[PDB]
């Protein structure tokens, strides 16, 4: 009876969302048409047997949407759920907040209300977007500004393509990221984060694939979400609701930026020689080489750790491994969160896609964890944003499209205030 | 045997080209239906496809796609004749030859034709419009190719 | 949908644009008649990006070809694709400007452009939302420059909230083809800075080296030299017409690339180049291509990168490959070549990926870049214009035609102030 | 059978032309009946059409439309003369050939022919004219063309 | 008999050369599967391997390895035909020759074939590649060679 | 996974290097066209040491060929295997230096080497762990000598931690082929001492002597002497590319035979050479080879062990053989030939065995030597250069090109102090 709504913004939300619902129909045993040869948690149904997924995909430049319109899963989705824009925002937050962001927002807000009327009971929103993107940073920001006005106390989550420190596919990406960490600071309850340079390092040493593409990045990122919201989808011994782990991970209205880390990122030949004990699946989670975001825990202190398991896991060694996890002095914790571990157990094991580059595993583990190691990750990005404003580069488009130049000065102060919050917490 | 394999490879390459140019065939069928105004009547015959190509088709690319479909049908008929020229007789081979001739006939009711894996043309197209009219035309090629492969396997076994 | 009209002018422009359409009709697979015969439905999808639909299965190219001397456009209709272009799109003047900027702008300028403007506005408003403009004019020919600059000036005024991109031919010393290149290029570039968003500069002399050094071409007529110019321009807009794993457009390029409105002069490079005798002798991979990318032999202008700093560098890749390799091999070139890029703009490199490669090729690479070494392409024209003006050389034409000598000094002084702008950010 | 197929398109096109000129044809037979004073006799006889054209024709437009109809009859007769010799024979094919010859013969009454759903030529007329006056003449063409399509289907069906 | 033994010795030398170039065959199969994007469907036919070499082989050494494998299979089929061409055959010999024909059939599914001791062809490949990807294609040589040797021994054991 | 760039300069170096790439293709089975036809997977396992990869199965040699006179490279590319190398590595100058070292160091080759740096940089950056550069040249020809010794000096400044193996034919007393070759010797070995690690002194008179005495071949032209030369460079890396029972890469050898930077000049050899009438009468055993390696006849130098003492000797075997007789026969000759070795270095011989043999021979052996007979070879060079400079003759081609006579006397000091230091350890 419960329902969940997944909103994806930008083409970064498109390729991820194309794989995110690729596994979902593969888990339940769903053909690409939407009919079979627990499904009501995400998917809706038609009385003739067909299934219409309760999801919305938004983009402004259609040639990435045009893959979906004649794709392999063309009939899986809905025609008017996939809103087609006219012209790309093109890495400009002032594009997607004053001119483009104001056209199709009311068309986006109308479709959700049509979906919310179908929602006799809804749990919350899973928002997917990118910091460096044009649509994913502009059109998300005033949507969350408008979704929070329309809805009072509904659950809100975030999965962001966080800027990796070294690799880069954009130049004015720090301006989009700074303009995203201001608006989403005020209203987003949670913000899970990933970065690509972690995945390339992960895809090299773990899957033994020399040449990965974003499809291989889609399959790993897409299965993180599946194990996150498998508890509502499938029954288990100790289920975790969307309202629960947004509350067990957020200490303050401003400190709402967790991480992720997946295990076992393991290939077909490798897992045939490496056992998957209950200890070894979760011991690899705290190893930094498996960390899903490029930062090290040695300058960091953990704040909270929400863990979700799936498959044949016995709850005995869940606690025995976490007890062994707590033993080592090398792992650092603050002195005001000693009992800060969460356990979620789900009955259904994860499944492998046809031709899966991962391993078909009996058991699994995910960790959605906040820490203070991320403060160094913006200890470089703030210096990047202060660097270009000193020579006032790239401003001249932002002024003419509607936002003020003073918003650069004001949102800088919020950037230091968040960092100042991390220092006092992490003492 | 060897010449049958060569003709089968040529038909397979032309069918792969048609699968790459599949959306233009759907556009050709839509334009032919719009020109003929026969929305109620589904396209279910190779003769219907030929008549729509000759009378209700004006685009050069649409005519090229229809000519490709007609050339595929002609190649299937010629391969069916060459199979009889090459082989003498078997029970399964005779039944498969009868089925291939009936499917390659221009008056074959194609509405009951539904292909299987790995022919994902139905999944690539829309099965609402395909189940209305386009599905038989989409799936006639793949079932015929599978039957030809089965007849080649039987000929290899014999 | 979003749409770019193509603009040609002068004898030089019409020869390039005739060869420019010889490759984009090949990539989309178009016969000289005008009827599609490609082997891919993806070509047909975004085929309206350059074309207009027409009855009988025909596709009429949409370009405005303008020349006051009718000798060139006869060879355009005598070209291989002379029977595909629109006969109403050809506007011809009575007398040519005769390699004079003065004759092309004020005297014999207005009597043709208003007949030209009957063609442009009919085609521009015929779409729903136009994306921009793409003009090929040369700074050495008076008919191409002064008439073309007047086309730049007013179509900008007619559509103010719109991007314009120009591919201009800058001169070279050893291929001196017009006596008043220090006059005509000076009288052209002064109005391009104020009133053109994007400017692309191509120089003839290095192309004469490239056909000898890179491809080892034996008999390089202008059919060869325009072809390397032609295919370079096609890769700039390849995502507009084909999908990609990371889609981008011209104004995506602009936002990442241009720090200030008055510093917008670029350099292009095309680089999967391999000689005819080495087709079996080279491997096609990104370690080869990145090494081939920033090599000094493959820039299409008579410049050297070591005399300046690259402010920003953009690149529109194309072909099927692994997203890590560009994300890697654009990173260490920022690392090892530390001084060859600026230090006040972090993450200088801009990357994008298109899906469909051109016919006859496996992978392709395209370069667009702004460098601070470009001031020698301006101060040479500045020191030559002072050499012209000091002995009052060739001023007798402009005195009787209505041009004030103060217009030269206003053009001299403001372009002399601009060369410091490239210089000041260098130091 | 390339000549047969070209004849099939030509006969189809002239059938479309005849159905486009349906309304003038009914008035043509109407004044033909008025001139012949045979109001009791239902028009379903090819020889009656021949005599009516040869005698009771007073206008060039009527002369032309009767030319068109009898040319359709004659070319269908020639097509039947090719069909009787082109095929070998099954009982169904013999029934088809016998029905085709029996319909195209001038010696047979055609008053028992009424068209089915694919041809809507019956409903375009007035009540008594479509029911008893010209129903056989109107439905002669759909029955012959339906036999044509049925023969195409059967010849494509039969393995030779 | 004597020519059959000479053909068997030549086939043994050819199989030794193929075992010396065995990793080249595995690399050729991997390259063909990667080029044809059939990473899920295993190659279950010698005709399938030939088609992959025909359509998706670009490396010259890979094409040479595939051509050597197909020529060794052709020589094995020629020896299977020559056994019936030479000897009359007993009932067990007819059963073994039918097994040889079924194994050397191009349309036969070879995914169920696995070698045993002392043939280390299965150990020459990985466990997953032997179980689901290329075990039958790798191990087709040894069981067929053992069947040919058994047929030769049976033909020697026949009385005069 | 380890790579070597093979620089190849000078007409002698080009002709020697042409046969060098011909044999390692023959040991791996590569046609002149470039289509792989190796009948075994073993050379597929380790091929990236010397070849590179092109699309389609083309294995391109990693050879740079540079020479100031275009006449050789036409004959190089018109050779039996010249249709496979890198045209972009071919950088030919027009004016041959004319056997003058100063021509290759200031005047004409000095401009060309900047283009040579870009070419070797193109080949270097394609890898991840490169051993170093195997350059084949000759001291006799001043085009190879003047340019070549500038290359070792320039690469050493650029790349401090690599290996620098140089195969050069030293000037000979009786096959003196250039009047100014004593000048080309002293002006070149002066750079061979300071900044080169592995140097292989090949003397052609023994190569002339081997074909005369051991082989007795009636018509062995330069296509046949180079065949014997080309085998020895493979034995330098025969354990690098062919895995086996005991493996040793380049610097494993280079550290081991070199006690001090002044002692690094290596006499090479090859060892299964056999007279054509005596294959069937000779038994193929390891003790048969034991006489053959430490035969004085089979060395590639016109030198006598009778004249100087061995310091370090390296003899890598090649074939399927036991370890007993390899140690046991070396125990025999370390016993009996004790006077040849110095008394203060025990365990003189390094033995490494490779299992894979060359095609057409079940077994092979390769010789490296570091004796003190090379001191008199350099001493005879020194006195002739001393006599020539006493008259200050021929210097107008040298002094007329701007270089000064102070470089002559310093090398004359550096030539004697190379071999005077050899005496102290002797
Ligand atoms: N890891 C990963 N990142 C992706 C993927 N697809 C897109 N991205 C990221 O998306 C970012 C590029 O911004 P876009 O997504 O193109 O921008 P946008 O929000 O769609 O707005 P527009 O560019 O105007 O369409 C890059 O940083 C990519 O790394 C993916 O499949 N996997
Ligand atoms: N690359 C290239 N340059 C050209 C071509 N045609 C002309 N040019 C250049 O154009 C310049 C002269 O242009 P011109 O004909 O005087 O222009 P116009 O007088 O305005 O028509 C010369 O410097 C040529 O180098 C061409 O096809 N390719
Ligand atoms: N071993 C050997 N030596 C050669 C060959 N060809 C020439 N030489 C020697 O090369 C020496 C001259 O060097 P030269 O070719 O002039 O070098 P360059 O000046 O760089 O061209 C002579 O003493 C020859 O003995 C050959 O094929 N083999
Ligand atoms: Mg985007």
């Amino acid at each position: 009876m419960r329902e969940c709504i997944s909103i994806h913004v930008g083409q970064a939300g498109v390729q991820i969302g194309n794989a995110c619902w690729e596994l979902y129909c593969l888990e339940h045993g769903i053909q690409p048409d939407g009919q079979m040869p627990s499904f009501n948690t995400f998917f809706s149904e038609t009385g003739a047997g067909k299934h219409v997924p309760r999801a919305v995909f938004v983009d402004l430049e259609p040639t990435v949407i045009d893959e979906v319109r004649t794709g392999t899963y063309r009939q899986l989705f809905h025609p008017e759920q996939l809103i087609t824009g006219k012209e790309d925002a093109a890495n400009n937050y002032a594009r997607g907040h004053y001119t483009i962001g104001k056209e199709i927002i009311d068309l986006v807000l109308d479709r959700i209300r049509k979906l919310a009327d179908q929602c006799t009971g809804l749990q919350g929103f899973l928002v997917f977007h990118s910091f460096g993107g044009g649509t994913g940073s502009g059109f998300t920001s005033l949507l969350m500004e408008r979704l929070s006005v329309d809805y009072g106390k509904k659950s809100k989550l975030e999965f962001s393509i966080y800027p990796a420190p070294q690799v880069s596919t954009a130049v004015v990406e720090p301006y989009n990221s700074i303009l995203t960490t201001h608006t989403t600071l005020e209203h987003s309850d949670c913000a899970f984060m990933v970065d690509n340079e972690a995945i390339y390092d992960i895809c090299r040493r773990n899957l033994d694939i020399e040449r990965p593409t974003y499809t291989n990045l889609n399959r790993l990122i897409g299965q993180i979400v599946s194990s996150i919201t498998a508890s509502l989808r499938f029954d288990g011994a100790l289920n975790v609701d969307l309202t629960e782990f947004q509350t067990n991970l957020v200490p303050y209205p401003r400190i709402h930026f967790p991480l992720a880390t997946y295990a076992p990122v393991i290939s077909a030949e490798k897992a045939y020689h490496e056992q998957l004990s209950v200890a070894e699946i979760t011991n690899a989670c705290f190893e930094p080489a498996n960390q899903m975001v490029k930062c090290d825990p040695r300058h960091g202190k953990y704040m909270a750790c929400c863990l979700l398991y799936r498959g044949d896991v016995v709850p005995k060694d869940v606690n025995a491994a976490i007890a062994t996890i707590k033993t080592k002095r090398t792992i650092q914790f603050v002195d005001w969160c000693p009992t800060g571990f969460k356990v979620g157990i789900n009955y259904q094991p994860p499944t492998v896609v046809p031709g899966g580059d991962l391993a078909k595993v009996q058991r699994a583990v995910c960790m959605l964890s906040n820490t203070t190691a991320i403060a160094e990750a913006w200890a470089r990005l703030d210096h990047k944003f202060d660097l270009m404003y000193a020579k006032r580069a790239f401003v001249h488009w932002y002024v003419g499209e509607g936002m003020e130049e003073g918003e650069f000065s004001e949102a800088r102060e919020d950037m230091a205030a968040l960092e100042k919050d991390y220092e006092e917490v992490g003492v | 045997m060897n010449e049958v394999k060569e003709s089968l490879r040529s038909i397979e390459q032309k069918y792969k080209l048609f699968q790459q140019q599949q959306l233009t065939f759907t556009a050709a069928l839509e334009h032919c239906r719009e020109n003929a105004h026969d929305k109620i009547r589904p396209i279910s015959s190779i003769g219907q496809v030929q008549s729509y190509m000759e009378h209700y088709c004006n685009s050069s690319t649409d005519r090229r796609v229809l000519l490709m479909f007609l050339d595929i049908c002609s190649e299937l008929n010629k391969l069916c004749q060459h199979f009889e020229a090459v082989h003498s007789g078997t029970p399964v081979t005779n039944n498969l030859l009868e089925k291939c001739k009936t499917l390659v006939s221009q008056s074959n009711d194609l509405s009951s034709l539904r292909a299987k894996y790995p022919h994902d043309v139905v999944n690539h197209l829309s099965c609402d419009e395909a189940r209305n009219h386009y599905g038989g035309v989409v799936s006639l090629i793949p079932l015929i190719l599978d039957l030809m492969k089965e007849w080649i396997a039987h000929s290899e076994k014999l | 949908m979003r749409e770019i009209v193509h603009l040609q002018a002068g004898q030089c422009g019409n020869q390039i644009g005739a060869k420019f359409w010889e490759v984009i009709s090949d990539e989309h697979g178009i016969d000289p008649t005008g009827t599609y015969h490609g082997d891919s439905d993806l070509q047909l999808e975004r085929i309206n990006v350059y074309y207009n639909e027409a009855t009988g299965g025909k596709y009429v190219p949409r370009a405005v070809l303008v020349d006051l001397e009718p000798g060139t456009m006869d060879s355009v209709r005598s070209g291989p694709f002379g029977q595909i272009f629109r006969p109403d799109n050809f506007v011809f003047g009575q007398s040519g400007a005769g390699n004079n900027w003065a004759k092309g702008h004020y005297t014999e300028g207005a009597e043709l452009v208003d007949s030209v403007l009957d063609v442009v506005r009919k085609e521009a408003e015929s779409c729903d939302c136009l994306q921009g403009f793409q003009l090929t004019h040369s700074l050495g020919g008076g008919t191409g420059s002064g008439m073309g600059t007047l086309l730049i000036s007013k179509i900008r005024e007619e559509y103010p909230d719109r991007i314009m991109n120009t591919f201009s031919v800058v001169p070279s010393p050893k291929v001196s083809d017009t006596v008043v290149e220090p006059y005509n290029a000076t009288l052209s570039v002064h109005q391009l800075v104020e009133n053109t968003d994007e400017t692309y500069c191509i120089d003839n002399e290095a192309l004469y080296d490239i056909c000898f050094r890179t491809l080892k071409l034996t008999t390089p007529t202008y059919g060869d030299l325009n072809h390397l110019v032609s295919a370079t321009m096609s890769g700039v807009t390849t995502c507009l017409r084909f999908p990609g794993q990371l889609n981008a457009d011209l104004r995506k390029l602009a936002v990442n690339m241009v720090p200030f409105p008055r510093l917008h002069f670029f350099m292009p490079g095309f680089a999967p180049l391999t000689s005819r005798g080495s087709q079996q002798y080279r491997a096609l991979t990104v370690p080869e291509l990145t090494q081939q990318m920033f090599d000094a032999k493959n820039m299409m202008a008579a410049c050297d990168p070591r005399h300046g700093r690259y402010l920003t560098v953009a690149a529109v890749f194309r072909g099927r490959m692994s997203m890590k390799e560009v994300d890697e091999q654009m990173l260490n070139v920022q690392n090892k070549n530390s001084s060859y890029f600026v230090e006040w703009i972090p993450n200088n490199v801009k990357t994008a990926v298109c899906d469909i490669p051109p016919r006859g090729l496996k992978m392709s690479a395209t370069f667009i870049g702004n460098s601070t070494a470009i001031q020698e392409l301006f101060k040479r024209i500045s020191e030559q214009f002072t050499a012209m003006f000091r002995r009052k050389a060739f001023l007798h034409w402009y005195t009787g035609e209505g041009m004030d000598e103060m217009e030269f000094t206003e053009a001299e002084s403001n372009m002399n102030d601009l060369v410091s702008e490239y210089q000041q950010y260098q130091d």
